[PDB]
Protein backbone atom coordinates (compact mmCIF):
# COMPACT_ATOMS: atom_id res chain seq x y z
CA UNK A 1 0.00 0.00 0.00
CA UNK A 2 2.45 2.75 1.16
CA UNK A 3 6.14 2.75 2.00
CA UNK A 4 6.47 5.84 4.25
CA UNK A 5 4.09 7.87 6.35
CA UNK A 6 4.99 11.52 6.52
CA UNK A 7 3.27 13.76 9.06
CA UNK A 8 3.00 17.34 7.90
CA UNK A 9 1.41 20.18 9.79
CA UNK A 10 -0.39 23.21 8.41
CA UNK A 11 0.39 26.52 10.21
CA UNK A 12 -0.33 30.28 9.90
CA UNK A 13 -2.92 33.01 10.77
CA UNK A 14 -6.59 32.30 10.83
CA UNK A 15 -8.30 32.81 7.45
CA UNK A 16 -5.16 32.37 5.29
CA UNK A 17 -6.68 29.20 3.57
CA UNK A 18 -4.98 26.23 5.47
CA UNK A 19 -8.12 24.05 5.68
CA UNK A 20 -9.01 24.62 2.02
CA UNK A 21 -5.47 23.72 1.03
CA UNK A 22 -6.01 20.49 2.95
CA UNK A 23 -9.37 19.88 1.35
CA UNK A 24 -8.06 20.80 -2.12
CA UNK A 25 -5.09 18.42 -1.87
CA UNK A 26 -6.84 15.46 -0.15
CA UNK A 27 -10.30 15.71 -1.66
CA UNK A 28 -10.05 18.20 -4.53
CA UNK A 29 -12.76 20.20 -2.67
CA UNK A 30 -13.03 23.87 -1.82
CA UNK A 31 -15.37 25.82 0.41
CA UNK A 32 -15.82 29.54 0.08
CA UNK A 33 -17.85 29.92 3.26
CA UNK A 34 -15.51 27.74 5.40
CA UNK A 35 -15.49 28.76 9.10
CA UNK A 36 -12.58 28.89 11.52
CA UNK A 37 -11.30 25.41 12.51
CA UNK A 38 -12.57 24.10 15.83
CA UNK A 39 -10.14 21.54 17.16
CA UNK A 40 -7.65 19.34 15.38
CA UNK A 41 -8.17 17.06 12.36
CA UNK A 42 -6.08 15.49 9.59
CA UNK A 43 -6.54 14.04 6.13
CA UNK A 44 -4.31 11.84 4.00
CA UNK A 45 -3.09 11.36 0.41
CA UNK A 46 -0.54 9.01 -1.15
CA UNK A 47 1.92 10.27 -3.72
CA UNK A 48 4.86 8.87 -5.72
CA UNK A 49 8.39 10.00 -4.90
CA UNK A 50 11.43 7.97 -6.12
CA UNK A 51 10.31 4.34 -6.57
CA UNK A 52 8.18 4.92 -3.55
CA UNK A 53 4.62 5.48 -2.36
CA UNK A 54 4.37 8.05 0.51
CA UNK A 55 1.29 8.60 2.61
CA UNK A 56 1.08 12.27 3.44
CA UNK A 57 -0.74 12.66 6.75
CA UNK A 58 -1.70 16.34 6.86
CA UNK A 59 -2.72 18.04 10.12
CA UNK A 60 -4.95 21.06 10.43
CA UNK A 61 -5.89 23.30 13.38
CA UNK A 62 -6.87 27.01 13.93
CA UNK A 63 -4.07 29.54 13.53
CA UNK A 64 -3.61 30.94 17.06
CA UNK A 65 -0.42 32.28 18.67
CA UNK A 66 -1.84 31.51 22.16
CA UNK A 67 -0.72 28.40 24.07
CA UNK A 68 -2.96 25.34 23.90
CA UNK A 69 -2.88 21.89 25.45
CA UNK A 70 -2.85 20.49 21.88
CA UNK A 71 0.31 22.24 20.64
CA UNK A 72 2.93 19.72 21.66
CA UNK A 73 0.98 16.73 20.26
CA UNK A 74 0.45 18.70 17.03
CA UNK A 75 4.09 19.12 16.34
CA UNK A 76 5.10 15.75 17.76
CA UNK A 77 6.67 13.57 15.01
CA UNK A 78 5.91 16.17 12.28
CA UNK A 79 8.55 15.95 9.50
CA UNK A 80 7.42 18.99 7.48
CA UNK A 81 5.35 22.17 7.95
CA UNK A 82 3.37 24.25 5.51
CA UNK A 83 3.52 27.84 6.74
CA UNK A 84 0.88 29.69 4.83
CA UNK A 85 -0.16 33.37 4.37
CA UNK A 86 -2.83 35.17 2.43
CA UNK A 87 -1.06 37.12 -0.38
CA UNK A 88 -3.92 39.73 -0.19
CA UNK A 89 -3.32 40.64 3.56
CA UNK A 90 0.23 41.86 4.42
CA UNK A 91 -0.45 41.25 8.17
CA UNK A 92 -0.52 37.48 7.60
CA UNK A 93 2.94 37.88 5.99
CA UNK A 94 4.11 40.08 8.88
CA UNK A 95 3.19 37.21 11.30
CA UNK A 96 5.40 34.65 9.56
CA UNK A 97 8.51 35.47 11.72
CA UNK A 98 6.35 34.51 14.79
CA UNK A 99 5.25 31.13 13.29
CA UNK A 100 8.87 30.30 12.52
CA UNK A 101 9.58 30.90 16.20
CA UNK A 102 6.66 28.66 17.15
CA UNK A 103 8.41 25.93 15.06
CA UNK A 104 11.78 26.74 16.72
CA UNK A 105 10.04 26.42 20.06
CA UNK A 106 7.85 23.39 19.30
CA UNK A 107 8.64 21.39 16.18
CA UNK A 108 11.63 19.15 15.62
CA UNK A 109 14.87 21.00 14.69
CA UNK A 110 15.10 19.18 11.34
CA UNK A 111 11.57 19.95 10.23
CA UNK A 112 11.40 20.77 6.52
CA UNK A 113 9.51 24.08 6.26
CA UNK A 114 7.76 25.50 3.24
CA UNK A 115 6.42 29.05 3.05
CA UNK A 116 3.17 29.26 1.11
CA UNK A 117 1.51 32.38 -0.20
CA UNK A 118 -2.02 31.38 -0.79
CA UNK A 119 -4.99 32.98 -2.57
CA UNK A 120 -2.82 33.91 -5.63
CA UNK A 121 -6.15 34.18 -7.51
CA UNK A 122 -6.67 37.41 -5.61
CA UNK A 123 -4.31 39.27 -7.98
CA UNK A 124 -6.20 42.62 -8.06
CA UNK A 125 -5.74 42.65 -4.26
CA UNK A 126 -2.12 41.60 -3.97
CA UNK A 127 -0.51 43.02 -0.86
CA UNK A 128 2.54 40.73 -0.85
CA UNK A 129 5.22 40.83 -3.59
CA UNK A 130 6.29 37.31 -4.69
CA UNK A 131 9.87 38.29 -5.24
CA UNK A 132 10.22 39.69 -1.73
CA UNK A 133 8.39 36.75 -0.15
CA UNK A 134 10.88 34.46 -2.05
CA UNK A 135 13.98 36.38 -0.95
CA UNK A 136 12.60 36.06 2.60
CA UNK A 137 12.08 32.24 2.13
CA UNK A 138 15.58 31.78 0.55
CA UNK A 139 17.13 33.79 3.40
CA UNK A 140 15.44 31.77 6.15
CA UNK A 141 16.31 28.33 4.68
CA UNK A 142 12.70 27.83 3.46
CA UNK A 143 11.10 26.23 0.37
CA UNK A 144 8.57 28.70 -1.24
CA UNK A 145 5.48 28.63 -3.52
CA UNK A 146 2.31 30.58 -4.14
CA UNK A 147 -1.00 28.75 -4.44
CA UNK A 148 -4.70 29.14 -4.88
CA UNK A 149 -6.72 26.55 -3.05
CA UNK A 150 -9.63 28.07 -5.06
CA UNK A 151 -7.89 27.75 -8.53
CA UNK A 152 -5.86 24.65 -7.65
CA UNK A 153 -2.84 26.66 -8.78
CA UNK A 154 0.36 24.96 -7.48
CA UNK A 155 -1.56 23.11 -4.69
CA UNK A 156 -0.31 19.65 -5.87
CA UNK A 157 3.22 20.94 -6.53
CA UNK A 158 3.27 22.55 -3.04
CA UNK A 159 2.59 19.21 -1.45
CA UNK A 160 4.81 17.34 -3.94
CA UNK A 161 7.81 19.56 -3.17
CA UNK A 162 7.76 19.40 0.61
CA UNK A 163 7.23 15.62 0.49
CA UNK A 164 10.12 15.16 -1.98
CA UNK A 165 12.17 17.47 0.28
CA UNK A 166 11.26 15.18 3.17
CA UNK A 167 11.88 11.82 1.39
CA UNK B 1 -19.14 39.27 29.07
CA UNK B 2 -18.99 35.89 30.83
CA UNK B 3 -20.10 34.42 27.52
CA UNK B 4 -16.39 34.82 26.65
CA UNK B 5 -15.54 32.88 29.84
CA UNK B 6 -17.77 29.88 28.94
CA UNK B 7 -16.30 29.90 25.40
CA UNK B 8 -12.72 29.37 26.76
CA UNK B 9 -13.96 26.74 29.19
CA UNK B 10 -15.40 24.90 26.19
CA UNK B 11 -12.28 25.42 24.09
CA UNK B 12 -10.11 24.20 26.95
CA UNK B 13 -12.27 21.18 27.32
CA UNK B 14 -11.77 20.43 23.56
CA UNK B 15 -8.03 20.90 23.90
CA UNK B 16 -7.63 18.55 26.94
CA UNK B 17 -9.90 15.99 25.31
CA UNK B 18 -7.97 16.22 21.93
CA UNK B 19 -4.56 15.68 23.63
CA UNK B 20 -5.86 12.30 24.89
CA UNK B 21 -7.56 11.51 21.60
CA UNK B 22 -4.28 12.25 19.74
CA UNK B 23 -2.22 10.06 22.07
CA UNK B 24 -4.65 7.07 22.22
CA UNK B 25 -6.84 6.93 19.07
CA UNK B 26 -5.80 9.70 16.61
CA UNK B 27 -7.68 7.94 13.82
CA UNK B 28 -10.93 9.45 15.11
CA UNK B 29 -9.72 12.93 13.90
CA UNK B 30 -9.33 11.69 10.30
CA UNK B 31 -11.34 13.39 7.62
CA UNK B 32 -13.20 11.54 6.65
CA UNK B 33 -13.80 9.27 9.57
CA UNK B 34 -13.71 5.44 9.35
CA UNK B 35 -14.34 3.43 12.64
CA UNK C 1 -26.12 36.81 19.17
CA UNK C 2 -23.11 35.57 17.15
CA UNK C 3 -21.48 33.93 20.20
CA UNK C 4 -24.69 32.29 21.41
CA UNK C 5 -24.11 30.75 18.03
CA UNK C 6 -20.39 30.20 18.66
CA UNK C 7 -21.00 28.56 22.05
CA UNK C 8 -23.33 26.12 20.33
CA UNK C 9 -20.92 25.42 17.44
CA UNK C 10 -18.39 24.47 20.09
CA UNK C 11 -21.07 22.43 21.94
CA UNK C 12 -21.99 20.49 18.80
CA UNK C 13 -18.33 19.93 18.07
CA UNK C 14 -17.93 18.41 21.57
CA UNK C 15 -20.93 16.06 21.04
CA UNK C 16 -19.78 14.82 17.66
CA UNK C 17 -16.32 14.24 18.99
CA UNK C 18 -17.70 12.46 22.10
CA UNK C 19 -19.98 10.15 20.02
CA UNK C 20 -16.77 8.88 18.30
CA UNK C 21 -14.80 8.67 21.59
CA UNK C 22 -17.62 6.81 23.37
CA UNK C 23 -17.88 4.39 20.43
CA UNK C 24 -14.13 3.60 20.00
CA UNK C 25 -12.21 4.50 23.18
CA UNK C 26 -14.62 5.30 26.07
CA UNK C 27 -11.85 4.73 28.61
CA UNK C 28 -10.59 8.23 27.71
CA UNK C 29 -13.68 9.72 29.44
CA UNK C 30 -12.97 7.81 32.69
CA UNK C 31 -12.23 9.70 35.87
CA UNK C 32 -9.57 9.41 36.59
CA UNK C 33 -7.65 9.14 33.34
CA UNK C 34 -5.11 6.34 33.00
CA UNK C 35 -2.94 6.88 29.87
CA UNK D 1 -11.65 -8.66 39.73
CA UNK D 2 -15.40 -8.20 39.10
CA UNK D 3 -18.23 -10.53 38.12
CA UNK D 4 -20.52 -7.95 36.34
CA UNK D 5 -20.18 -4.46 34.93
CA UNK D 6 -23.42 -2.49 35.31
CA UNK D 7 -23.62 0.80 33.44
CA UNK D 8 -25.68 3.38 35.33
CA UNK D 9 -26.46 6.88 34.08
CA UNK D 10 -27.22 9.97 36.06
CA UNK D 11 -30.18 12.11 34.81
CA UNK D 12 -32.09 15.15 35.99
CA UNK D 13 -32.02 18.94 35.81
CA UNK D 14 -28.84 20.98 35.91
CA UNK D 15 -27.77 22.10 39.37
CA UNK D 16 -29.36 19.15 41.15
CA UNK D 17 -26.03 17.52 42.26
CA UNK D 18 -25.42 14.74 39.69
CA UNK D 19 -21.64 15.30 39.51
CA UNK D 20 -21.33 15.43 43.26
CA UNK D 21 -23.25 12.17 43.62
CA UNK D 22 -20.81 10.62 41.19
CA UNK D 23 -17.69 11.99 42.95
CA UNK D 24 -19.21 11.22 46.40
CA UNK D 25 -19.86 7.60 45.53
CA UNK D 26 -16.69 6.78 43.58
CA UNK D 27 -14.05 8.93 45.18
CA UNK D 28 -15.63 10.17 48.49
CA UNK D 29 -15.19 13.71 47.18
CA UNK D 30 -17.46 16.79 47.10
CA UNK D 31 -17.13 20.19 45.35
CA UNK D 32 -19.34 23.05 46.44
CA UNK D 33 -17.86 25.11 43.53
CA UNK D 34 -18.62 22.55 40.77
CA UNK D 35 -19.63 23.97 37.39
CA UNK D 36 -22.15 22.65 34.90
CA UNK D 37 -20.70 19.48 33.30
CA UNK D 38 -19.05 19.99 29.95
CA UNK D 39 -19.32 16.81 27.96
CA UNK D 40 -19.61 13.21 29.13
CA UNK D 41 -17.46 11.38 31.72
CA UNK D 42 -17.62 8.35 33.97
CA UNK D 43 -16.18 6.84 37.11
CA UNK D 44 -16.49 3.34 38.54
CA UNK D 45 -16.63 1.64 41.90
CA UNK D 46 -16.95 -2.00 42.84
CA UNK D 47 -19.47 -3.16 45.45
CA UNK D 48 -20.76 -6.51 46.81
CA UNK D 49 -24.14 -7.79 45.87
CA UNK D 50 -24.93 -11.30 47.08
CA UNK D 51 -21.65 -13.18 46.75
CA UNK D 52 -20.76 -11.17 43.75
CA UNK D 53 -18.54 -8.27 42.90
CA UNK D 54 -20.24 -5.70 40.73
CA UNK D 55 -18.51 -2.85 38.96
CA UNK D 56 -20.80 0.16 38.77
CA UNK D 57 -19.87 2.20 35.77
CA UNK D 58 -21.44 5.61 36.44
CA UNK D 59 -21.96 8.09 33.66
CA UNK D 60 -22.48 11.76 34.02
CA UNK D 61 -23.32 14.65 31.65
CA UNK D 62 -24.88 18.11 31.98
CA UNK D 63 -27.98 19.73 31.83
CA UNK D 64 -31.47 19.56 30.35
CA UNK D 65 -30.91 17.11 27.56
CA UNK D 66 -32.25 18.55 24.54
CA UNK D 67 -31.51 15.82 22.00
CA UNK D 68 -27.74 15.81 21.45
CA UNK D 69 -25.61 13.55 19.19
CA UNK D 70 -24.56 12.25 22.68
CA UNK D 71 -27.95 11.10 23.98
CA UNK D 72 -28.41 7.84 22.13
CA UNK D 73 -24.88 6.58 23.15
CA UNK D 74 -25.43 7.88 26.73
CA UNK D 75 -28.37 5.53 27.42
CA UNK D 76 -27.13 2.72 25.27
CA UNK D 77 -26.51 -0.31 27.46
CA UNK D 78 -27.50 1.51 30.71
CA UNK D 79 -29.14 -1.07 33.02
CA UNK D 80 -29.89 1.60 35.64
CA UNK D 81 -30.72 5.34 35.85
CA UNK D 82 -30.53 7.59 38.85
CA UNK D 83 -33.16 10.21 38.14
CA UNK D 84 -32.08 13.13 40.41
CA UNK D 85 -33.80 16.29 41.66
CA UNK D 86 -33.05 19.02 44.16
CA UNK D 87 -35.44 18.82 47.13
CA UNK D 88 -35.03 22.59 47.73
CA UNK D 89 -36.29 23.26 44.12
CA UNK D 90 -39.85 22.43 43.03
CA UNK D 91 -39.10 22.92 39.32
CA UNK D 92 -36.40 20.17 39.28
CA UNK D 93 -39.08 17.81 40.69
CA UNK D 94 -41.73 19.06 38.21
CA UNK D 95 -39.31 18.17 35.37
CA UNK D 96 -39.03 14.52 36.55
CA UNK D 97 -41.82 13.50 34.09
CA UNK D 98 -39.72 14.93 31.16
CA UNK D 99 -36.72 12.86 32.23
CA UNK D 100 -38.84 9.74 32.49
CA UNK D 101 -40.08 10.37 28.99
CA UNK D 102 -36.45 10.45 27.82
CA UNK D 103 -35.91 6.94 29.14
CA UNK D 104 -39.03 5.77 27.37
CA UNK D 105 -37.57 7.29 24.21
CA UNK D 106 -33.94 6.33 24.70
CA UNK D 107 -33.22 3.63 27.28
CA UNK D 108 -34.07 -0.08 27.17
CA UNK D 109 -37.69 -0.41 28.38
CA UNK D 110 -36.25 -2.76 31.06
CA UNK D 111 -34.06 -0.15 32.76
CA UNK D 112 -34.18 0.08 36.59
CA UNK D 113 -34.98 3.68 37.58
CA UNK D 114 -34.36 5.28 40.90
CA UNK D 115 -35.81 8.61 41.99
CA UNK D 116 -33.37 10.44 44.16
CA UNK D 117 -34.10 13.62 46.03
CA UNK D 118 -30.73 15.24 46.52
CA UNK D 119 -29.60 17.95 48.92
CA UNK D 120 -31.48 16.59 52.00
CA UNK D 121 -29.01 18.68 54.07
CA UNK D 122 -30.95 21.75 52.85
CA UNK D 123 -33.77 20.53 55.16
CA UNK D 124 -34.63 24.11 56.20
CA UNK D 125 -35.08 25.21 52.53
CA UNK D 126 -37.04 22.06 51.61
CA UNK D 127 -39.37 22.78 48.61
CA UNK D 128 -40.25 19.12 47.88
CA UNK D 129 -42.06 16.99 50.52
CA UNK D 130 -40.58 13.57 51.09
CA UNK D 131 -43.98 11.83 51.11
CA UNK D 132 -45.32 13.25 47.84
CA UNK D 133 -42.26 12.13 45.86
CA UNK D 134 -42.34 8.62 47.40
CA UNK D 135 -45.98 8.23 46.31
CA UNK D 136 -45.12 9.55 42.84
CA UNK D 137 -42.15 7.17 42.68
CA UNK D 138 -44.34 4.19 43.61
CA UNK D 139 -47.15 5.39 41.30
CA UNK D 140 -44.57 5.13 38.47
CA UNK D 141 -42.62 1.95 39.52
CA UNK D 142 -39.56 3.84 40.73
CA UNK D 143 -37.23 3.24 43.61
CA UNK D 144 -36.95 6.30 45.90
CA UNK D 145 -34.43 7.65 48.45
CA UNK D 146 -33.32 11.14 49.49
CA UNK D 147 -29.56 11.82 49.70
CA UNK D 148 -27.02 14.48 50.48
CA UNK D 149 -23.86 14.44 48.40
CA UNK D 150 -22.48 17.12 50.79
CA UNK D 151 -23.13 15.14 54.10
CA UNK D 152 -22.79 11.71 52.46
CA UNK D 153 -26.34 10.84 53.78
CA UNK D 154 -27.80 7.81 51.97
CA UNK D 155 -25.34 8.05 49.03
CA UNK D 156 -23.77 4.59 49.41
CA UNK D 157 -27.32 3.36 50.09
CA UNK D 158 -28.74 4.86 46.84
CA UNK D 159 -26.11 3.14 44.76
CA UNK D 160 -26.32 -0.11 46.74
CA UNK D 161 -30.03 -0.23 46.19
CA UNK D 162 -30.17 0.41 42.42
CA UNK D 163 -27.39 -2.13 41.87
CA UNK D 164 -29.22 -4.64 44.09
CA UNK D 165 -32.48 -4.18 42.10
CA UNK D 166 -30.44 -4.44 38.86
CA UNK D 167 -28.50 -7.56 39.97
N1 LIG E 1 -10.13 33.65 -3.15
C1 LIG E 1 -9.60 32.69 -2.42
N2 LIG E 1 -10.14 32.42 -1.20
C2 LIG E 1 -9.60 31.43 -0.44
C3 LIG E 1 -8.52 30.66 -0.89
N3 LIG E 1 -8.21 29.78 0.07
C4 LIG E 1 -9.07 29.96 1.10
N4 LIG E 1 -9.93 30.99 0.81
C5 LIG E 1 -11.05 31.56 1.61
O1 LIG E 1 -10.62 32.27 2.79
C6 LIG E 1 -11.43 31.98 3.92
C7 LIG E 1 -10.63 31.31 5.04
O2 LIG E 1 -10.24 30.02 4.55
P1 LIG E 1 -9.84 28.77 5.51
O3 LIG E 1 -9.16 27.68 4.71
O4 LIG E 1 -11.09 28.34 6.22
O5 LIG E 1 -8.80 29.49 6.49
P2 LIG E 1 -7.95 28.88 7.65
O6 LIG E 1 -6.49 29.22 7.48
O7 LIG E 1 -8.36 27.44 7.68
O8 LIG E 1 -8.43 29.64 9.02
P3 LIG E 1 -8.31 29.12 10.61
O9 LIG E 1 -9.23 27.91 10.87
O10 LIG E 1 -8.97 30.24 11.39
O11 LIG E 1 -6.85 28.98 11.04
C8 LIG E 1 -12.52 31.06 3.38
O12 LIG E 1 -13.60 31.89 3.06
C9 LIG E 1 -11.94 30.44 2.11
O13 LIG E 1 -12.89 30.06 1.15
C10 LIG E 1 -7.98 30.93 -2.16
O14 LIG E 1 -7.03 30.30 -2.62
N5 LIG E 1 -8.54 31.96 -2.89
N1 LIG F 1 -26.12 21.70 49.99
C1 LIG F 1 -25.89 20.80 49.05
N2 LIG F 1 -25.33 21.26 47.87
C2 LIG F 1 -25.12 20.34 46.90
C3 LIG F 1 -25.41 18.96 47.08
N3 LIG F 1 -25.08 18.31 45.95
C4 LIG F 1 -24.60 19.22 45.08
N4 LIG F 1 -24.63 20.50 45.64
C5 LIG F 1 -24.18 21.79 45.05
O1 LIG F 1 -25.07 22.25 44.04
C6 LIG F 1 -24.38 22.84 42.91
C7 LIG F 1 -24.63 22.04 41.62
O2 LIG F 1 -24.09 20.71 41.80
P1 LIG F 1 -23.51 19.72 40.68
O3 LIG F 1 -23.09 18.40 41.28
O4 LIG F 1 -22.37 20.34 39.88
O5 LIG F 1 -24.81 19.54 39.77
P2 LIG F 1 -25.15 18.82 38.39
O6 LIG F 1 -26.50 18.19 38.46
O7 LIG F 1 -24.16 17.79 37.95
O8 LIG F 1 -25.30 20.01 37.29
P3 LIG F 1 -25.03 19.99 35.67
O9 LIG F 1 -23.62 19.50 35.50
O10 LIG F 1 -25.19 21.43 35.27
O11 LIG F 1 -26.02 19.20 34.83
C8 LIG F 1 -22.92 22.81 43.34
O12 LIG F 1 -22.54 24.01 44.02
C9 LIG F 1 -22.86 21.65 44.32
O13 LIG F 1 -21.69 21.64 45.11
C10 LIG F 1 -25.95 18.50 48.30
O14 LIG F 1 -26.21 17.30 48.51
N5 LIG F 1 -26.20 19.45 49.27
MG1 LIG G 1 -8.75 26.11 9.50
MG1 LIG H 1 -22.89 17.46 36.24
Amino acid sequence: EYDYLFKVVLIGDSGVGKSNLLSRFTRNEFNLESKSTIGVEFATRSIQVDGKTIKAQIWDTAGLERYRAITSAYYRGAVGALLVYDIAKHLTYENVERWLKELRDHADSNIVIMLVGNKSDLRHLRAVPTDEARAFAEKNGLSFIETSALDSTNVEAAFQTILTEIY
Amino acid sequence: RRKDTHIRELEDYIDNLLVRVMEETPSILRVPYEP
